[PDB]
């Protein structure tokens, strides 16, 4: 009796998009709004339902703000390019002759495609072509980072491709990871097991090491293996004294910078399943506050060098509050083809001596190519010859591939994963050359 | 009736509160009338003024009218007020 | 409604109340004939009626400024139509089509032509007859007109077609048999 | 594998391929040759 | 006093901290999360009012007084742009920089409301639509200036101010176009009364009954609570309906219940309505943090 009720069933998406796009300086806002608004609902309906997808109005407004930022970046790019030449500059004149649809579709793709599953990306591109006809999103070219990726991949026995090749998707995904790390201060990789997310992150860190001349440090923590009290540190109920947890210890170590950690770049990677219980304290850090609060009452300010990262097979038990604060790159299982893993195996055989163990592991980095060390040991020659015998059967349509595809049809008591079988096979072949 | 490239056939539609003759509605006392093969045609949105003899009926999922699928614009056969269709609660149901 | 509230000046107020009462009747009885009358059963209760009465009182007090009479044109019809279309009764309405229906009812009733002696509250009642506005101005005249209304009411009073009744009964008819099916064998265990 | 492979396999009909080991020399050899027939003490007949 | 700086976000709407003298004996102003600062016209002397409650009450009083006194100057300056056929972009950007986002949007709204009121009074039953056309022309000129300025590279705070001004002026343009189309010719017509209106009376001595915000029956006063650079809401017709019904309920002393599916702007619309009237809103979440 005391409250008047109002049905706010359906907000006006079109006019909100119109006003926001006009606020960012877009010359055409009516057509862009009337296109983008139905497109988001089309994506919501057509694409397979997943927890991490978010086509609500908050996502739309963030996408439009990103589109405005991209537009302004393009204005500044054209302005500086003309200024380095001899020209007369006017911001409005430059902004007049630009495609707004290209900026908007670029922002939409840059914000959505990293989250997209491999099954849903071609559907999304079909929808985008339908709503935005005759407009295509060409990925921004990062030549220097791609060259460093090539160098590190050859250094770490990994395949590299320039897109639409063997390994193009993985290169694209690590580039997207770089983009999300640049944008956000917290991100996740949420692929299935055996998709190269941890390898992609390692390669990215070791490539930015060369690119930017900044030392990359990794702090890998399994959060579920350790208890929450040890993870975040627990206050003694009596005889008051603070015991820093592992994560708090790492944060305090970087904050103090005894060994100049502020100069270096450090990434904390929570390599384990995400749960609501151990991420409550991390919500404040992952939010825009960037502040860890503890029961001790201390307030640790996350410095800009830190980047809290996540690896999860899935986010089935992850709260939406945790997913919203973090960026995300979904590493679908069809990012790592069988050919890439076979190439990794055959490359590891040809250059890693199989008996020398760990003492010579450090010497791998002493030589950038290990010239004059082709005959490091007779073991290297034997396993190189073995790789030569084994290469015809590891092809993209060889014996191993057909055998694996047939075996996937067979029922196994334990779940049959690709990399389990492949690692078993590689270990057996290792033992074969050891027997020789 | 041949379907154009942009026309799709539908069946099983029921028209509550009206009869459709010559693609024009007329108020009827029948509870429901079975619509024959209905051609849904998508056309480029021409800048056409909304005619005064056009009524925007709903297309509900079933007789409960809990879920609305879409809306259809129909022309009025006689000089009847479109408001009479709103007062009469004229509608369309995908299923009875 | 208290008698003093309706009897307050200007003299036109009571007529508006009658219209408001008629409006509150027409939406309410129509809820019986859902889903035909409305898309869903809304809670058009007495609180909406009191809010509408307060709105009418405030607007007529503002417009008249104590005058014993105001012309029918000077009545703020737009304010009443908008408020009872969006604030009082329209707040509960979520379907756009029910909102359109409420707008049609308010535009048909709340207008200057309501004060004409020839106004028809419900046209083509039973397809042949009509219901005329009372020609009085006091509360007692409207109350007597209500008391003198026919006892035989059809859906055409509310704008629905007569066969709507024929629909409602058969719904209840099915509601009978299905209910008896829920009784057929929990009592009977042979 | 016998259907799609070019490598020769054991040429004994009613023996699975898994029952064969690959000797240090290239040729196959049945596992049954490498399993001795032993004699157990009467002391530990059920808990060896 | 430094230890107190973290608790202001719980007590005040936008005040994230208090600017203090080097010896921390006099409070000179307030600051937001975004760094926007309001400098008090009259500083609060902690030494003369040592008790925490006393000088905090004086800080609240001086916040309200200084916000009203700066809104007065902002309206006085923006009246020139309201009556001008052309707006110099440099002067407009200087005015935007000189004043806070809240006072900037309030000054724009006050100027538009007063101009439309004077226009509708001037037409006065003659049917001459020239004054409303002039108002629409001025609004469109300001929109063109803002659209040109926002494409340029701006500081973040000024960019937020420009975005807020554009979001408000688009709604003002739409409302003026609706009034012209409907041929409204009297200030007391409902088509103008149903739109939210701002009446600033600088002559009022009290500083909490100077700006009056009116919508249909409801006649609120602007509580001069500092809100910082808040996120403005695109005034859709649904949000306009929400504002109308919610102000009607407040005028009738009833409570408000915007119900609907998730993510439809309900709580944000209520927050925007409360911030438009300057009243401290406090959203209470109801998901395992209650
Ligand atoms: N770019 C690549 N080229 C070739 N092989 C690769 C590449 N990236 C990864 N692999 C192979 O895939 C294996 C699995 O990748 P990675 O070590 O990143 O594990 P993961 O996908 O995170 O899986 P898990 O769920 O087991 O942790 C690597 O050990 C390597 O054998
Ligand atoms: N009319 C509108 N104008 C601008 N933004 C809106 C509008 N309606 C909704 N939004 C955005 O959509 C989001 C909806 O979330 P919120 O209103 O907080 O909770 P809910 O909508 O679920 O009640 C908000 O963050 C808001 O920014
Ligand atoms: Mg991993």
């Amino acid at each position: 009796k005391l409250f008047r009720s109002l049905a706010m069933t359906k907000p006006d998406r079109q006019l909100i998009a119109q006003v926001m796009l006009y606020s960012q300086g877009f010359r055409t806002a009516e057509v862009l709004a009337n296109k983008i608004v139905p497109f988001f609902k089309l994506c919501d309906e057509q694409l397979s339902s997943q927890s991490h997808y978010d086509f609500g109005l908050r996502a739309l407004k963030s996408v439009l703000v990103s589109a405005g930022n991209v537009k302004r970046e393009r204005i500044q790019k054209i302005k500086r390019e003309k200024e380095e030449r001899g020209e007369a500059v006017d911001e409005g004149e430059i902004a007049e002759n630009l495609p707004e649809q290209e900026i908007l579709i670029q922002s939409v793709c840059e914000t959505m495609v990293p989250k997209l599953v491999a099954e849903d990306i071609p559907l999304l591109f079909s929808l985008l072509s339908d709503v935005f006809p005759g407009v295509q999103y060409h990925r921004g070219e990062m030549t220097a980072l791609r060259e460093e990726l090539k160098k590190v991949c050859q250094e770490m026995y990994l395949t590299y491709g320039d897109g639409e090749e063997v390994g193009g998707m993985w290169v694209e995904k690590v580039l997207q990871l770089y983009q999300i790390t640049q944008i956000n201060h917290g991100l996740m990789m949420v692929g299935p097991s055996g998709s190269g997310k941890s390898m992609a992150w390692r390669v990215l860190l070791k490539a930015l090491e060369r690119l930017e001349g900044v030392e990359g440090v990794a702090h890998i923590i399994d959060p579920k293996a350790i208890s929450k009290d040890h993870l975040y540190g627990t206050l003694d109920p009596n005889t008051r004294e603070w015991t820093d947890g592992l994560f708090t210890h790492v944060l305090r170590k970087i904050i103090d910078n005894v060994r100049g950690e502020l100069q270096k770049r450090q990434w904390i990677v929570f390599d384990g399943d995400v749960d609501p219980e151990w991420v409550e304290n991390l919500n404040s850090v992952l939010d825009d506050n960037k502040l860890l609060t503890l029961p001790n009452g201390e307030r640790l300010s996350l410095p800009p060098n830190v980047r809290i990262m996540f690896e999860v097979q899935d986010l089935k038990y992850a709260t939406l509050a945790t997913v919203s604060r973090c960026g995300m790159v979904w590493f679908s299982e069809d990012v790592l083809s069988t050919d890439m893993i076979f190439n990794n195996f055959l490359a590891r055989l040809r250059s890693i001596p199989l008996d020398e163990g760990e003492d010579e592991a450090q010497r791998r980095r002493k030589g950038k190519e290990d010239e004059g060390e082709e005959a490091a040991s007779p073991m290297l020659q034997i396993q190189r010859d073995a790789a030569t015998t084994l290469q015809p059967y590891f092809t993209p349509n060889g014996l191993v591939t057909k055998a694996l595809e047939h075996a996937f049809k067979l029922e196994h008591i334990m779940d049959l994963t690709r990399l389990r079988c492949l690692g078993s096979l590689f270990s057996m072949l290792h033992q074969a050359c050891r027997n020789v | 009736a041949t379907l154009d490239a942009c026309s799709f056939g539908v069946t099983g539609l029921k028209l509550q509160g009206a009869t459709c003759s010559n693609n024009k509605l007329s108020l009827s006392n029948a509870i429901s009338t079975v619509l024959p093969l209905t051609q849904l045609r998508w056309v480029k949105q021409t800048n056409a003024e909304k005619k005064a003899n056009v009524v925007t009926l709903p297309v509900y999922l079933n007789f409960t009218r809990a879920d609305l699928i879409f809306t259809v614009d129909f022309e009025i056969a006689t000089k009847e007020d479109p408001r009479s269709f709103y007062e009469r609660g004229v509608a369309v149901l995908c299923t009875e | 409604v208290p008698v003093s509230r309706i009897c307050k000046s200007p003299n036109e107020r009571a007529r508006l109340y009658f219209l408001l009462a008629w409006f509150h009747a027409i939406i309410q009885e129509r809820l019986r004939y859902a889903p035909l009358g409305w898309s869903k059963k809304y809670e058009f209760g007495e609180s909406d009626l009191r809010s509408a009465c307060d709105t009418v009182d405030t607007w007529l007090d503002d417009t008249a400024k104590g005058r014993q009479n105001i012309s029918p044109d000077k009545i703020p019809w737009s304010a009443l139509k908008t408020l009872m279309a969006q604030s009082i009764y329209g707040g509960r309405v979520d379907n756009e089509f029910d909102q359109r229906l409420l707008n049609t009812f308010l535009e048909r009733l709340f207008t200057t032509r309501s004060f004409d002696s020839e106004f028809k509250l419900a046209c083509k009642v039973d397809g042949h007859k009509d219901i005329q506005m009372p020609d009085g101005i006091r509360r007692e005249e409207f109350v007597q007109w209500v008391e003198l209304l026919p006892d035989t009411q059809t859906p055409s009073w509310l704008g629905l077609p007569n066969n709507a009744e024929r629909v409602l009964l058969t719904t209840q008819g099915v509601d009978m048999i299905s209910k008896m099916l829920k009784m057929q064998m929990l009592e009977d265990e042979d | 594998i016998r259907r799609i492979t070019t490598v020769p396999l054991p040429a004994a009909p009613n023996i699975p391929i898994i029952d064969y080991e690959v000797s240090i020399s290239g040729e196959w050899s049945p596992w049954q040759a490498k399993v001795p027939q032993i004699e157990v003490e009467t002391h530990k007949v059920a808990a060896p | 006093v430094a230890k107190l700086q973290k608790h202001f976000k719980k007590m005040f709407a936008g005040v994230s901290s208090i600017i203090l003298s080097e010896d921390n004996s006099v409070v000179l102003g307030i600051s937001s999360r975004e760094g926007e600062e309001v400098t008090f016209k009259t500083p609060v002397s902690i030494t003369e009012h040592p008790k925490i409650n006393e000088w905090l009450t004086l800080v609240e009083k001086e916040m309200r007084v200084t916000l009203a006194k700066l809104l007065a100057e902002s309206v006085t300056e923006v009246e020139i742009f309201g009556k001008a056929t052309s707006i110099d972009p440099n002067t407009y950007i200087t005015w935007i920089d000189k004043y806070q986002a809240q006072l900037v949007v309030l000054s724009a709204q006050i100027a538009w409301s007063e101009n439309v009121e004077a226009a509708l009074s001037s037409i006065g039953g003659s049917g001459d639509s020239a004054p409303l056309q002039s108002v629409l022309s001025n609004v469109e000129v300001t929109l063109n200036v803002l659209a040109d300025s926002v494409l340029m590279e701006q500081p973040p705070l000024r960019r937020r101010k420009l975005e807020h001004l554009i979001t408000e002026l688009v709604h003002q343009r739409d409302v003026t176009r609706s009034l012209i189309k409907s041929k409204i010719d009297n200030a007391k017509s409902f088509e103008w009364l149903s739109q939210m209106r701002f009446y600033f009376d600088p002559k009022q001595t009290d500083v909490l009954q100077q700006l009056s915000i009116q919508m249909a029956n409801a006649k609120f006063n602007y509580g001069f609570e500092y809100l910082g650079v808040q996120d403005k809401l695109v005034q859709t017709p649904l949000t306009d309906r929400c504002y109308l019904t919610m102000t009607q309920a407040l005028e009738a002393r009833l409570g408000g219940s915007p119900f609907g599916p998730a993510g439809t702007g309900k709580t944000e619309s209520v927050k925007a309505l409360g911030h438009q009237l300057g009243r401290f809103v406090l959203v209470f979440n109801c998901d395992e943090t209650f």
